[PDB]
């Protein structure tokens, strides 16, 4: 028979994040894995959300791509129906 | 009420008159078709003529086109007579059903059963008030599970029957007596016909019985001629050809 | 499913269907209820064909949960059926919540029921107004009032049904606040009878209390109506 | 009738809507003004009697914290809308943490109100037969400051620094409109509603007869006014001459 | 008695459809929105109502995308859905392709939007026009009608006495090709204020004013850039 | 196609809901049918209406229906609606059983079925239901029971009443001759007295009667449908007494 | 099958001339081995000619009699009549089947009177039953339970053809009887009904209590 | 459509109490060709009048009696398209009887059925009543039945009746000699009689159809030969 | 008339469908599109007179011609949004029939499955009928051109030359008189500008360039769909343009 299909698969990577007093910096590799494979050495793993908001992920790529661009997405409708930017905490809850 | 004439309900005297208008509504396309049954074939004869509807006929208009004669399956044909788009419709009703009872069944219906079933489809447009009425009466042949061939005839009012004869177009009284007239002259005879025989004999009945109706010289052009028999059980048309042979023979007699 | 707009704006500005209910409401029997420190009287007119009616059947005062109790006044079978929703609310409020349910909710609920009704394709408002007795969540006492539009408000007295306002008129004269159970039952008595024959037939009455609802029984009630016949004709 | 709800007349305005206008037209009168410190609504009651419970009936509702609102028409009506604003600010509040503008609710309510034209499938489907019949005024302080806007039957949504809505909206309106000042401070704010409200109460302005709300720009929180308010109003009023 | 306007799914013996006209005849009670096109830019420019002095006024154009924006004349809340639909279909598109949508599309889902809404006797055709301009490989303007039908124009205005704005425009239809963005949006204020009423006036409160161009996205004037837009419009009317 | 629509279910000027006041006319229009409660079991009598000699008389009772054991209705108006709703009322006997493993008491079925016809009135655009019911039975809680529903979903106890035709002169009838505590003989000459005198005449027929009634006896109860014999044996009394 | 263990019990059904018999045991069990009744009667009544006993599960055993009085209700209050065994036997055969991949677990046995209308004549009519609705109709006997194989082979071994009601009972005790004392999770009493065209007798067994 | 706000009742009381949709039905049905059963001692007989239009119609091709299962026969006076609807939906139901309790559907339950069928007809939204009367008859265990359904959905239980045309008429010559203690074939000339007294001019073997159900046999059409023979005295 | 014509699912006394012969008087009234067979391939053209006031329109923005598969042209006259609700059921149709079969969808079939789509439009109380009559139409080297043009009853018929909309009688009396089965299309299209010209009193020789919607299907542009260049219809245009000028 036919084994049942598993829907995740780890592509590998690091984000790190780091606080200042008036600043933030959030750095990630761009090595794009699939077992012990190199898909391509050049995947970013971190989305502009606003002008003051960057999001970075770690995970499987497919669902990486489909969460920025979802989260990307849902803040410009935000911005479109209320008139402002949200805030970080705000996109916090959201996500 | 004053809305009785409108939708399918009964008025005081019992009548449904938006059925008889949709048969009215039949009858003022002017096209005018026959079928005629033998012992062991059956023939329908219609003319190639445009209903007479909003639009009028131009001259380019592509006239082989022009038919009332359709197939069914490989071996049941009608002919579908008033408003084309209504004729349209109940020629895929009837196709789909002949398709679905051949699935369901594993053998192709005949002729009276899927007239039965149309006419139950058409009575729920008679007792449901949303819907509007098939402007459409039909004639359906085909050679049943005994070899004999069926004519069936159903009408808007979901009204069918079988008839050794029949028509379908304006008079249809004149029509039935020369009908009769043709029927009981051929009957008076004893001599026992071929197939081949049976068949020329229906053909010219119903050729010689559309002209003494329609009360003109009909064109090969300008009718159509479908058979089936036990020779060929397929529902097929005849060529323009023998049509003007059957005509020559006619006018030479 | 119908689904037609029955109740609609009217050019005047008005929903029509809804006034229609309010004239139903108005064809209805009266019914009274007043309110006291910890306790309600609610009073009903009665109808019932002497000798062939039986009167324990037709309930106009009834009980919709532990602490809450109802009269209405207008169409019966409407009546009955907004008061098995209504039931059933209270105990559903209660499965979710492990309290029973206020006075005040279940007035709000109601409300919200016939004004849902008035705003709903394919249905007709409810002909019936009701007056709803019950605690609130401080266990004060607390009256409600509602009608087919959905509007309700709480009230120290109230009478709605046929000829409510000269009720109305009667009990804003005459109540007092912080009365005797037996001087509320008398003036709920002397309300309903301002427009009803004088009977004790003709009137059913009961209290509600933290612990149940209470019918007064027949023999009180002929007193009673004594005591106002003989009220009345000293008076004339 | 004969007509649907979703009729058109020749000059292109719904029936349905047009009616629904001539019922907002009735009810007591309110009255909003919106400074710089904060935005005040002021309402006459019309008790119908002494037997009535004043705790029970009010004109003035708050939807959020930061959200007071006053309504005129069908109050079923009002109520059913002032109930979805509550629950659609609260949603609102829940998946982005942050008060919602004013604004937003005020087009969330318009969106509910309009339902019945059966436009959209979009979401929800049409489940209001009708128009509401019932004009509002949604004053708030949300991150843009203190801020009044006005909602009808229509769906139109509009913007004011002080308005009246109810039975005296044309009186109140005309005096707001000669006394409304800009720079105007959050004490003359309410002594210019309570001098409008008794100006055009049918009774005579008193503590029992008049509700007042406000929310102040400094806490961002609805409050309600006991008599203690109402009475320090009352008494730094002026003549009525 | 008409005995054909009642329904908006029934013929009248001359073949209109009344319930979708009566439609159309909402979008002339609005206010006028004038929308011209140079060979880069578009400008969109409308009159906002005001209900009363102490009110503000009314929103009349809007954005849709980052190269997209409408102005709309008639009923408000029909206009909101629309204008809802338009940004949804935009986004979602950015989402799925990335990549900014094809116009035209966008243009024809619209009114196809409207067709909908005229076939069935349960609904009513949206009471409101839609201009929608946009550049997407050259400026565009679009008009959608309540019938479901929608047209590209060179220059547009509707609304309330738009007509002397349409005299206008076809007067200098000629000269808007080739006319710097300043030459442009004097060109549509001009038009706009052709459809003043006698004792009105443009002013920064009541004008709205949007441009959208090649690099140059959806985006409304300023007031001190408006005043001076407004101020030159006066001085050389003044002439 | 509104045009065609008839509101069934709206109010009228005045709070009235013109369908069910036709449908009480109706109702009105139909023969006579009596219930009466005595010590001993539920009566309810009908008049037959005659349409020809050649209907089969034989076990067909058409105005009285068993519902359940211990239930069992009369009729009147028209008699198609009355055969869905007593369908539905026997349906609803059988769940309560189903669901509580004890029979039904009488008040909550005359409700359920009450609370249908309320629904027809209340939600949809179609007709009321042309038909009341006189529903009489026993059950523990309440002893014997009789009740009376229109169309409008109203109901309400009795213990004598009448409904259809000439209601009136059947209940002055009842008015002036029931009594409290009256035996099932009794009640049975009273039935077909008041049958005779809204009828209008002196002896009846029993061609044109349908008498049966509901008795607990020994602890079950039981349900007689009385013969054309039976009927005329209590016609031989009957005139006897009077 | 496990689950037919969970409960235990057994039903028997058993004819003469013009008498037939239905017996039952009357254990409620729980989990295979802890008696928690010993009044759990398997045999029910839907009509003076009709009677069914329900082997198996006791939860599906009340929630298929329920159904079974239901539809029995309805069916003679509509028709005014008693149900005929054989449409009551292909009823419960149906209603059995309409669970085909989630049945209930229940055995059972239908037992009475088929009436042949000329006086009336009275004939014995059986029928056992699986949980599916499969059916054997019978002339002397019928069994199911988890005591199946014990009621088999006394059955075979001790019915006799044509017996009075006397004699009935006494085999049919006697059958039951033996059978149940092979068995650890059926017995603690016994009913037995014995059923005429004129009577019904009903007896309880002097059985064995372990 | 069929749902929606388009579902509502399209017959309606009238002031005076009257669903004069019903009304209008019934005067459909008095205008058909007359239908007649007469149930004997040992049988029951269903007949009818078939007047072939003309010469070229099949007969065979219109039969008005059919058989709805072994034992239950059924003609119809009035639409004949409600009548095939309705004849598919009594086979329907009877099987569906059949396959719950194996044995053949009882008269009355049959008849119960359709009759509640025909009732919806006259409430549900957006429909009209059906315009026909039909007789059933048949044998079981309890008996022979000759039932009549009506438009409304009310139903009769018959000795002998005669529905559509010229029934009033009709009904008094066969009450004049109508016995219940007849035999089938003095059934079968009686119908005869009574199809003759009501027609105009002189019946055949072409003119009627016969269907019966006697001696506890399965229910049977009569032949246009057996016909003749009936009809050679 | 007489309360007959307010529904389309009412026949009046006499038989005829009203609402019906509305929509028919409707599509007469609007623009005209015709489609011409000729030796070498089909020529459809629109003439968008009733737009000659619109002076602000982008030239040459609104056309009436679409194609299905890049091998049919489908054109109408009537509403816009009508005729692009049918539209995409023809494209819908045409993809279902490729997914279903791998092959186009033969140009009859569609023709029947369009009618009877629009057809089903006149059969409830509650929807509107289409108010636009078709032209579908194909050509391919063995089987030449074929034109079919769909009613609003539902009726397609099968034409060697159709014309639809505004002064369709004049343009059929100029069409029938030569036998444009022997005319290759590049002629055709003189002929067809002098046709607008003579029967159309709204088109000039002003608004004749961006006025008219041209496409064609022929042997040039590989038997699959194409707009004429306008390289090909300004000689055709000024040709026309001056003869007729000259008589």
């Amino acid at each position: 028979g036919f084994k049942r299909w598993y829907p995740y698969i780890d592509n590998g990577g690091t984000v790190i994040g780091l606080t200042g007093k008036d600043y933030v910096i959030l750095a990630a590799d761009t090595r794009l894995s699939l077992s012990y494979s190199i898909y391509t050495r050049f995947c970013p793993k971190i989305s502009k959300l606003t002008d003051k908001c960057i999001i970075g992920s770690s995970g499987m790529q497919s669902d990486i791509k489909t969460l920025h661009s979802l989260l990307q997405k849902k803040i410009q409708l935000f911005v479109l129906e209320h008139s402002h930017y949200p805030d970080i905490h705000v996109i916090a809850r959201l996500l | 009420s004053m809305y009785d004439r409108h939708l399918t309900i009964f008025s005081p005297d019992g009548n449904l008159y938006q059925i008889e208008y949709a048969i009215k509504a039949v009858k003022n396309t002017n096209i005018t078709s026959v079928g005629v049954k033998g012992e062991n074939c059956a023939v329908i004869i219609s003319q190639k003529k445009m209903a007479t509807q909003y639009i009028s006929q131009d001259k380019l208009l592509d006239y082989n086109n022009i038919t009332n004669i359709y197939n069914i399956t490989d071996e049941i044909g009608c002919s579908m007579v008033g408003m084309p788009g209504d004729c349209l419709s109940m020629v895929y009703k009837a196709r789909s059903e002949a398709s679905e009872f051949l699935y369901s069944n594993g053998y192709n219906v005949n002729a009276e059963t899927l007239c039965r079933n149309i006419c139950d489809k058409i009575q729920v447009y008679t007792q449901h008030a949303y819907m509007r009425l098939h402007a459409c009466s039909g004639m359906i042949i085909g050679i049943d599970e005994n070899n004999k061939p069926e004519l069936f005839k159903f009408d808007p009012s979901g009204f069918c029957a079988g008839y050794r004869a029949c028509v379908i177009g304006n008079k249809e009284q004149e029509s039935i007596s020369v009908l009769e007239r043709l029927l009981e002259k051929r009957k008076k005879k004893i001599q026992q016909e071929t197939i081949d025989e049976d068949i020329r004999n229906t053909t010219i009945l119903a050729i010689e019985a559309l002209q003494t109706i329609l009360a003109f010289d009909l064109k090969a052009s300008e009718i159509e001629v479908a058979i089936v028999s036990t020779k060929n059980r397929n529902f097929t048309q005849i060529s323009e050809k023998e049509i003007d042979n059957y005509l020559t023979y006619i006018a030479e007699r | 499913s119908y689904d037609r707009a029955i109740t609609v704006f009217s050019p005047d500005g008005h929903l029509l269907q809804v006034e229609h209910a309010l004239e139903a409401v108005k064809k209805g029997g009266c019914a009274v209820a007043i309110k006291s420190s910890n306790f309600a009287v609610l009073a009903v007119e009665k109808k019932n064909i002497p000798k062939l009616q039986n009167p324990k059947t037709t309930e106009k005062l009834i009980k919709l949960d532990e602490h809450n109790c109802l009269a209405f006044a207008g169409l019966n079978a409407d009546a009955r059926v907004l008061v098995n929703k209504t039931r059933l609310e209270c105990q559903r409020y209660y499965l979710n919540m492990d309290e029973p349910a206020p006075v005040d909710y279940i007035a709000k609920y109601v409300a919200k029921v016939q004004q849902k009704f008035t705003h709903r394709g394919g249905v007709r408002p409810f002909g019936i107004a009701t007056l709803i007795a019950g605690f609130k969540n401080n266990k004060e006492i607390c009256i409600y009032q509602t009608e087919p539009s959905g509007i309700y408000a709480a009230w120290k007295a109230q009478a709605i049904g046929k000829n409510a306002k000269i009720v109305q008129e009667f009990l804003e004269k005459n109540y007092q606040e912080n009365m005797e159970q037996k001087d509320c039952i008398f003036l709920a008595l002397k309300a309903i009878f301002e427009v009803v024959e004088l009977s004790s037939k003709n009137v059913e009455v009961a209290l509600l209390t933290e612990k149940d609802l209470t019918f007064i029984e027949e023999q009180e009630i002929n007193s009673m109506v004594e005591l106002i016949d003989q009220e009345r004709t000293k008076n004339n | 009738y004969d007509r649907g709800v979703n009729t058109f007349s020749p000059e292109g305005r719904l029936f349905q809507v047009e009616y629904a206008l001539g019922a907002i037209k009735l009810g007591s009168t309110a009255v909003g003004i919106c400074v710089n410190d904060g935005v005040i609504l002021a309402s006459e009651r019309r008790i119908s009697s002494t037997l009535i419970e004043k705790d029970s009936v009010e004109k003035l509702l708050s939807i959020d914290d930061h959200i007071g609102c006053a309504m005129s028409g069908l109050m079923a009506d009002a109520r059913t809308l002032i109930d979805y604003a509550r629950v659609e600010c609260n949603h609102y509040k829940f998946i982005y943490n942050e008060n919602i503008n004013i604004k937003s609710c005020v087009e969330l309510i318009s969106e509910l109100a309009l339902d019945f034209s059966n436009l959209s499938d979009s979401k929800r489907k049409k489940i209001m037969s009708r128009p509401f019949g019932v004009a509002l005024l949604i004053g708030g302080v949300d991150k843009n400051g203190p801020c009044l806007w006005y909602t009808e039957p229509s769906g139109t949504n509009t913007r004011f620094s002080a308005a009246s809505i109810g039975s005296a909206q044309e009186g109140a309106e005309l005096l707001l409109q000669e006394n409304y000042k800009k720079d105007m401070t959050f004490e003359q704010a309410e002594i210019l509603a309570l001098t409008v409200l008794r100006q055009v109460m049918e009774d005579k302005l008193s503590t029992s007869n008049v509700e007042i709300c406000a929310i102040k720009k400094s806490d961002q929180t609805f409050y309600k006014y006991n008599t203690d308010d109402i009475s320090r109003i009352i008494d730094v009023l002026p003549s009525p001459v | 008695r008409n005995l054909y306007d009642t329904d908006n799914i029934i013929y009248s013996p001359e073949g209109r459809l009344y319930q979708v006209e009566y439609a159309s005849e909402a979008i002339k009670q609005g206010t006028c929105a004038v929308a011209i096109k140079s060979k880069d830019y578009v400008v969109v420019s409308g009159l906002k109502k005001c209900i009363s002095k102490l009110s503000f006024p009314q929103e009349k154009i809007f954005k849709i995308d980052d190269y997209i924006g409408i102005s709309m004349s008639g009923i408000t809340s029909d206009a909101k859905v629309l204008t809802k639909f338009m940004q949804n279909e935009c986004l979602s598109h950015k989402f799925l392709y990335n990549e900014n949508i094809n116009i035209e599309s966008l243009v024809r889902s619209v009114a196809d939007k409207y067709q909908k809404n005229t076939q069935k006797s349960s609904k009513r055709a949206f009471g409101v026009g839609l201009m929608i301009a946009a550049y997407h490989n050259e400026p565009c303007i679009f008009e959608t009608r309540p019938n479901g039908s929608y047209f590209e124009y060179d220059a547009l205005s509707f609304g309330a006495r738009s007509h002397a704005s349409k005299t206008y425009l076809e007067k200098n239809l000629h000269l808007f090709e080739e006319c710097s963005l300043e030459e442009l949006i004097l060109h549509c204020l001009k038009a706009l204020k052709c459809s003043l009423s006698s004792e009105s006036e443009l002013t920064i409160s009541n004008t709205a004013l949007a441009v959208v161009g090649k690099n140059h996205p959806w985006q409304e004037i300023s007031s001190l850039q408006l005043e001076e837009y407004l101020s030159k419009v006066k001085m050389d009317a003044e002439q | 196609a509104r045009r065609y629509d008839s509101r069934t279910t709206t109010f009228s000027p005045e709070g009235r809901l013109y369908q069910v006041e036709y449908a009480l006319e109706a109702i009105n229009n139909a023969s006579i049918t009596i219930g009466l409660i005595t010590k001993d079991g539920v009566i309810l009598g009908a008049d037959k209406v005659f349409i020809s000699k050649l209907i089969d008389k034989a076990n067909n009772y058409e105005k009285i229906y068993k519902i359940d054991k211990h239930i069992f209705c009369g009729v009147a108006g028209l008699n198609a609606d009355a055969n869905i709703l007593i369908n539905q009322s026997r349906l609803y006997a059988q769940r309560y059983l189903y669901n509580y493993n004890e029979v039904q008491p009488v008040s909550q079925l005359v409700v359920q079925i009450c609370d249908i016809k309320q629904s027809y009135t209340q939600y949809g655009g179609l007709r009321p239901y042309g038909v009341s019911f006189l529903i009489g039975g026993y059950d523990t809680k309440d002893g014997y029971q009789l009740y009376h529903t229109d169309p409008s979903g109203n109901y309400s106890g009795w213990f004598a009443t009448a409904i259809g035709t000439n209601n009136l002169t059947a209940s002055s009838v009842l008015k002036q001759e029931w009594k409290n505590d009256m035996t099932l003989e009794e009640g049975l000459l009273l039935a077909l007295k008041t049958l005779a005198k809204s009828t209008d005449t002196e002896i009846p027929k029993s061609e044109k009667i349908e008498l049966a009634y509901l008795t607990n006896k020994d602890g079950e109860v039981y349900q007689k449908y009385l013969t054309e014999k039976e009927i005329e044996e209590l016609i031989k009394l009957y005139t006897q007494k009077y | 099958g496990s689950i037919y263990n969970y409960n235990g019990g057994c039903v028997l059904g058993m004819s003469g001339s013009n008498c037939v018999a239905i017996a039952c045991d009357l254990r409620l069990g729980a989990n295979t081995f802890t008696t928690v009744s010993t009044k759990f009667s398997k045999i029910f009544k839907m009509n003076n000619n009709v009677y069914v006993g329900l082997s198996g599960l006791a939860t599906d055993i009340q929630t298929l009699y329920e159904i079974l009085r239901y539809r029995v209700n309805l069916y003679e209050v509509r028709q005014d009549a008693e149900m005929d065994v054989e449409c009551f036997a292909n009823m419960l055969s149906s209603i059995l089947y309409s669970n085909r991949f989630s049945p209930y677990f229940v055995n059972p046995i239908v037992v009475g009177f088929k009436l042949k209308h000329y006086k009336v004549n009275y004939e014995p009519y059986l029928t056992a039953y699986d949980l599916i609705g499969a059916k054997c109709e019978t002339r002397d006997f019928v069994v199911n339970g988890v005591t199946s194989e014990q009621l088999f082979g006394m059955c075979e071994s001790l019915y006799v053809k044509d017996q009075d009601e006397n004699g009935l009972f006494e085999t049919i005790s006697q059958c039951l009887l033996s059978a149940l004392d092979r068995d650890c999770i059926s017995g603690w009493g016994a009913e037995v009904l014995v059923l005429t065209p004129e009577k019904i007798i009903k007896k309880k067994l002097k059985a064995r209590m372990d | 459509m069929a749902d929606g706000e388009y579902s509502f009742s399209l017959t309606t009381f009238s002031p005076t109490g009257k669903l004069v949709q019903i009304e209008y039905a019934l005067n459909r049905v008095s205008s058909s060709s007359p239908a007649l059963g007469i149930r004997a001692k040992n049988g029951v007989i269903i007949a009818t009048e078939k007047k072939s239009p003309n010469e070229l119609i099949e007969e065979n091709s219109i039969f008005k009696i059919q058989q709805i299962s072994e034992h239950i026969g059924i003609v119809y006076a009035g639409m004949p398209g409600d009548f095939r609807v309705l004849l598919k939906r009594a086979r329907k139901e009877a099987i569906r009887y059949s396959l719950q309790y194996g044995s053949e559907i009882l008269v009355k339950e049959l008849v119960k059925i359709i009759a509640s069928i025909v009732q919806e007809f006259t409430q549900t939204g957006g429909v009209r009543p059906f315009g026909l009367s039909l007789l059933i008859c048949g044998v079981d265990v309890y008996g022979y039945h000759l039932y009549q359904i009506d438009p409304s959905g009310c139903y009769f239980n018959w000795m002998a009746t005669c529905v559509g045309k010229d029934y009033q008429n009709n009904m008094s010559f066969l009450e004049k000699r109508y016995n219940k203690d007849i035999e089938i074939e003095d059934a079968i000339h009686t119908a005869i009689l009574t199809l003759k007294e009501s027609y105009e001019g002189v019946l055949n073997e072409k003119n009627i159809e016969i269907g019966v159900a006697y001696d506890n046999k399965p229910f049977k059409i009569l032949t246009q030969n057996e016909i003749k023979d009936y009809l050679i005295e | 008339s007489a309360g007959y014509d307010l529904s389309v699912s009412t026949f009046s006394p006499d038989g005829r469908l009203y609402q019906v012969e509305y929509i028919y008087k409707s599509i007469n009234n609007n623009n005209t599109a015709l489609c011409l067979e000729c030796k070498d391939g089909i020529i459809c053209c629109c003439i968008n007179s009733n737009m000659d006031k619109n002076k602000m329109i982008k030239k040459n923005s609104y056309n009436r011609i679409y194609h299905v598969n890049n091998n049919i042209i489908i054109t109408y006259s009537g509403f816009d949004g009508d005729a692009r609700n049918i539209i995409d059921r023809a494209r819908s149709e045409a993809n279902t029939y490729y997914y279903n079969f791998h092959t186009n969808i033969p140009l009859h079939i569609l023709v029947n499955r369009i009618s009877l789509y629009i057809h089903a439009y006149t059969l409830y109380w509650h929807m509107r009928p289409f108010a636009a009559s078709i032209i579908i139409s194909s050509f391919n080297e063995k089987d030449k051109g074929d034109i079919y043009c769909i009613e609003p009853n539902g009726a397609c018929y099968k034409y060697s030359g159709i014309v639809i909309g505004k002064n369709k009688e004049m343009f059929k009396t100029e069409i029938e008189k030569k036998d444009y089965k022997d005319i290759n299309v590049r002629d055709a299209i003189e002929d067809i500008y002098k046709f607008i010209l003579t029967s159309d009193d709204h088109m000039n020789k002003n608004n004749l360039q961006n006025l008219v919607n041209f496409s064609w299907i022929c042997k040039e542009s590989s038997y699959e769909f194409q707009n004429i260049h306008e390289e090909i219809l300004t000689p055709a245009l000024n040709k026309a343009v001056e003869y007729i000028e000259k008589l």
